[PDB]
């Protein structure tokens, strides 16, 4: 899901782009005793197979000269030992599970006093997993007031 | 009325000077090299977005973007010093040479709390460039051993060089997540003694007085410009035969006697090799 | 230089260099309390110039001066256990001794 | 998708799923909507209530971090690709491995969640990995915390543990998890019932 | 000044490089184009250009040049001399035209007129 969201990468208009393929994860090299005692991580590596196209000029869809593939490596994501924990620097860390509020539409008031009259005021506010805000206040005026971020 | 930050005023200031053709240029650098300082400032006030779109690249290193700018100004002011339009080339590739190398100086220079010289950032950028291309060959880390072993370098030359990479930390930062703890709260004073090892060195040294005017004087004179003790200064055996007694084997004979005399008086007070350097 | 790890430390007599071995590391098994080397290291340094009271100290007992100062691993103050369990890391090129 | 469907459940629409961004008629919709809630057609909702409260775990805060190192990839490529070359050149030198490393290691090390296993019990271990804490990224903190986060609620019955928060700054922030409770496919707690018939 | 007088030395300026600021007086202003080299050789300082030099009076009325030809010295000053040679006479003559085609719209462009000197009947270029 994260490669497909941010591949393709395409260059400034260049007629090139890089996409990607399939990834595959590697065996780790020392197992979870041998990394507490050694201090290390207990990870695995990543060896992303990508493919660099090369679009052609006077060719805005139309073929590719050069396409090369090319496993190449990055990251390394710690593997979750058997009973989920985790071996960061030879320590044994917990990822504590966070509650944070739905995105999505949220239709708040406001019901304090908030204007010296006691007037609630609602307000909408539309949070998404990665964006920006928005809002739609109401105004004691009885006025509708976006605001955004 | 423009919002007063300084790098929008900046950039929105250095759009008014319309670019130069390459005629245009040729003429306006035959007049500024004969010493006319309207074509310099005429030649340097245009190039400025190239300034700005050269050190674009250079962002997100120690420097800051403005830096950054002002930096590779001054590299371009260099530029129009030593221009050829004899040459007939297009000034933008001679001034790129410039404004590239006076901001790689720049962040090669301004960037570590601790100085490191040019020779030894460009060797590290070496070993780094180094590591990266091997990352991908054997998939982890690669070890000073690993890089000692792809440039046929010795392994303590690497080693040295990446200890040379420390990223010198902060202080005020907290420690262990929670604000409450920073390194302030952690270091301790080291060459500032403490009031134990300060008086007890006070007392050793009225001790030593007193148990040196418990030894006899001519013993005790000889300790004392020996090692510069009581108010002396710390005098040759030569130096104080000639000074003193003139047979500088017996002022070695003296000596040996005040140091037996002595090594009775601290052994009477319990204090012996095992009680004094434990 | 480097710091050493050996068992022959300054101003430290054979009271507490009876629980290292031989290569400054000490016996698994060994009942360690409150103050006693584990560790022995030898950390070098230079330029001493020393006040003449010490000078005359040395003098007195024939003491040599040290240019190795102590920075040996000692238990901490008040934990007396038992060390059951050594492990010694090398970097790769450095010579293991006779413990590792 | 999970904005999507709470999005199209709470402007009552009949799909949930769609775009993951906004269009013309969601905007609209939402400020109908708003204005009949001013009227006195519908009522306002509460955040507390565990219908509006999701919980993120390992897979979606690490897939979010390995999302914020490819982006920084993402970057210097199209920095790599079109300046310069064309080239023939080959990807494997594109592509820096340390940036990916240090943000999933920067989110693994050290964190606000990535805390120590406090590993003196079986007890201890457990009830440290089934922690739903309200604090982090994206999270509140406790200087900010209101009397309601706190408290309470009506919705928390054989989801979260009601006796079980550490007392102190954060009180009723570090709610474990009950025993039965499961967790959706969005990520809401559910619970088990077992399904009365006729009787 | 007793005219406008100073944006029309921005004008001159935004014509490009052709005016020299501290050459100009009073209803008076000066302008050169140095375009031709006398060698390659020597440092940018000692090159001397092959290049014209014209004054100018202002009035009212119309403006006034009287043009000349020359080389550009070491010194700093300008020499009626011109070297004999058809191609950079070419050079001097085209860009000349070309500053002059200029002029002329911008004097246009705040109608006025341009009018030769008494003493512009002795140079031999077209204008």
């Amino acid at each position: 899901a994260a490669f497909r969201s941010v591949f393709p990468i395409q260059s400034y208009s260049g007629n090139s782009e890089l996409q990607y393929v399939s990834y595959r994860l590697g065996e780790p090299v020392f197992d979870v005793q041998e990394c507490q005692i050694r201090g290390v991580t207990y990870s695995a590596p990543l060896r992303v197979k990508l493919r660099l196209v090369i679009y052609e000029r006077e060719a805005p869809e139309g073929t590719v000269k050069d396409i090369k593939e090319q496993e190449v490596y990055m990251g390394e994501i710690p593997l979750m030992t058997d009973n989920g924990t985790f071996v960061i620097n030879g320590t044994e860390r917990v990822i504590v599970s966070q509650l944070h509020r739905s995105p999505g539409v949220f239709f708040d008031s406001d019901k304090g006093k908030t204007h010296s009259s006691g007037k609630v005021l609602y307000n909408a506010r539309i949070i998404p997993y990665r964006g920006s805000w928005l809002d739609f206040e109401f105004d004691p005026k009885d006025n509708l007031f976006v605001r955004i971020d | 009325q423009r919002v007063l930050d300084a790098t929008q005023l900046y950039l929105g200031e250095i759009g008014y000077s319309p670019l130069l053709t390459a005629e245009e240029e040729v003429y306006f650098a035959r007049r500024a090299l004969r010493g006319d300082v309207a074509s310099r400032r005429r030649m340097i006030e245009s190039n400025l977005r190239l300034v700005v779109k050269i050190a674009r690249r250079y962002g997100n290193r120690g420097l800051a973007l403005l830096d950054l700018i002002e930096e590779g100004n001054l590299g371009l002011i260099r530029a129009v010093e030593k221009f050829d339009p004899e040459r007939g080339f297009r000034f933008s590739t001679y001034a790129t040479w410039w404004i590239r190398q006076t901001i790689e100086r720049a962040i090669m220079n301004q960037t570590r709390t601790i100085r490191l010289p040019i020779h030894i950032v460009k060797e590290l950028n070496v070993y780094l460039r180094t590591a990266r291309e091997l990352s991908h060959k054997l998939d982890h880390e690669p070890s000073a051993e690993e890089i000692a072993e792809q440039l046929d370098k010795p392994v303590d030359d690497v080693s040295r060089m990446l200890r040379l990479n420390e990223r010198i930390t902060s202080v005020d930062t907290p420690l262990g997540g929670d604000s409450e703890k920073a390194l302030l709260d952690i270091l301790a004073d080291e060459k500032e003694n403490g009031p134990e090892d300060t008086t007890q060195d006070d007392d050793m040294k009225q001790s030593i007085v007193k148990w040196l005017f418990e030894l006899n004087a001519k013993q005790r004179e000889v300790l004392a410009r020996r090692f510069g003790l009581l108010g002396y200064e710390a005098a040759t055996l030569e130096d104080v035969g000639r000074e003193i007694g003139l047979t500088r084997e017996r002022v070695r004979q003296i000596q040996v006697e005040g140091l037996r005399r002595l090594r009775e008086i601290l052994q009477t007070q319990g204090l012996n090799i095992e009680a004094l350097f434990r | 230089g480097p710091e050493e790890i050996t068992a022959d430390i300054p101003n430290v007599g054979e009271a507490a260099l009876s629980k290292l071995d031989e290569s400054g590391i000490v016996y698994i098994g060994a009942e360690v309390t409150g103050g006693d080397i584990l560790v022995g290291k030898v950390t070098p340094k230079g330029e001493t110039q020393l006040t003449p009271e010490e000078k005359l100290l040395r003098a007195i007992f024939g003491e040599k001066a040290s240019d190795v100062k102590d920075s040996s691993l000692r238990v901490p103050n008040g934990v007396s256990g038992t060390v059951i369990d050594v492990q010694v890391f090398t970097r790769d090129g450095v010579e293991k001794d006779k413990r590792a | 998708a999970v904005g999507r469907m709470k999005f199209n459940r709470s402007l009552l629409r009949e799909e949930i799923e769609g775009s993951g961004i906004l269009s013309k008629d969601d905007i609209i919709d939402v400020m109908k909507k708003l204005i009949d809630i001013r009227n006195g057609k519908g009522e306002v909702d509460d955040i507390d209530h565990l219908g509006n409260r999701r919980i993120r775990s390992v897979g979606e805060m690490a897939e979010n971090q390995f999302r914020v190192g490819l982006v920084r990839v993402e970057r210097a490529v199209k920095e790599r690709l079109s300046l310069g070359d064309l080239d023939t050149l080959m990807p494997q030198d594109m592509i820096n491995a340390k940036p990916i490393s240090a943000a999933v290691k920067e989110f693994f090390g050290s964190s606000q969640l990535s805390q120590f296993m406090d590993q003196n019990n079986p007890l201890s271990e457990i009830t440290h990995k089934r922690r739903i804490s309200a604090l982090g990224p994206g999270g509140l903190t406790r200087e900010r915390a209101g009397f309601e986060v706190r408290d309470v609620h009506p919705t928390h019955y054989g989801r979260v543990c009601p006796i079980e928060t550490p007392e102190g700054p954060n009180i009723g922030l570090i709610n474990s998890l009950s025993v039965y409770a499961q967790t959706n496919e969005y990520g809401f707690l559910e619970t088990p019932y077992r399904k009365v018939t006729d009787g | 000044s007793g005219h406008p007088k100073s944006r029309l030395i921005k004008k001159f300026t935004a014509l490009g490089p052709y005016i020299r600021e501290g050459q100009c007086e009073d209803n008076r202003f000066f302008f050169d184009c140095l375009a031709v080299c006398v060698n390659v050789k020597p440092a940018p300082e000692k090159r001397e250009f092959w290049g014209w030099w014209m004054e100018l009076e202002a009035q009212e009325k119309r403006f006034t040049y009287r043009y000349q030809f020359g080389l550009f010295d070491k010194e700093g000053n300008w020499t009626v001399v011109p070297i004999n040679e058809t191609e950079v006479v070419e050079r001097l003559e085209y860009t000349l035209r070309e500053f002059h085609e200029k002029l002329r719209d911008l004097l246009i462009s705040m109608e006025l007129a341009l009018e030769p000197s008494d003493d512009f009947n002795d140079e031999p270029v077209k204008l």
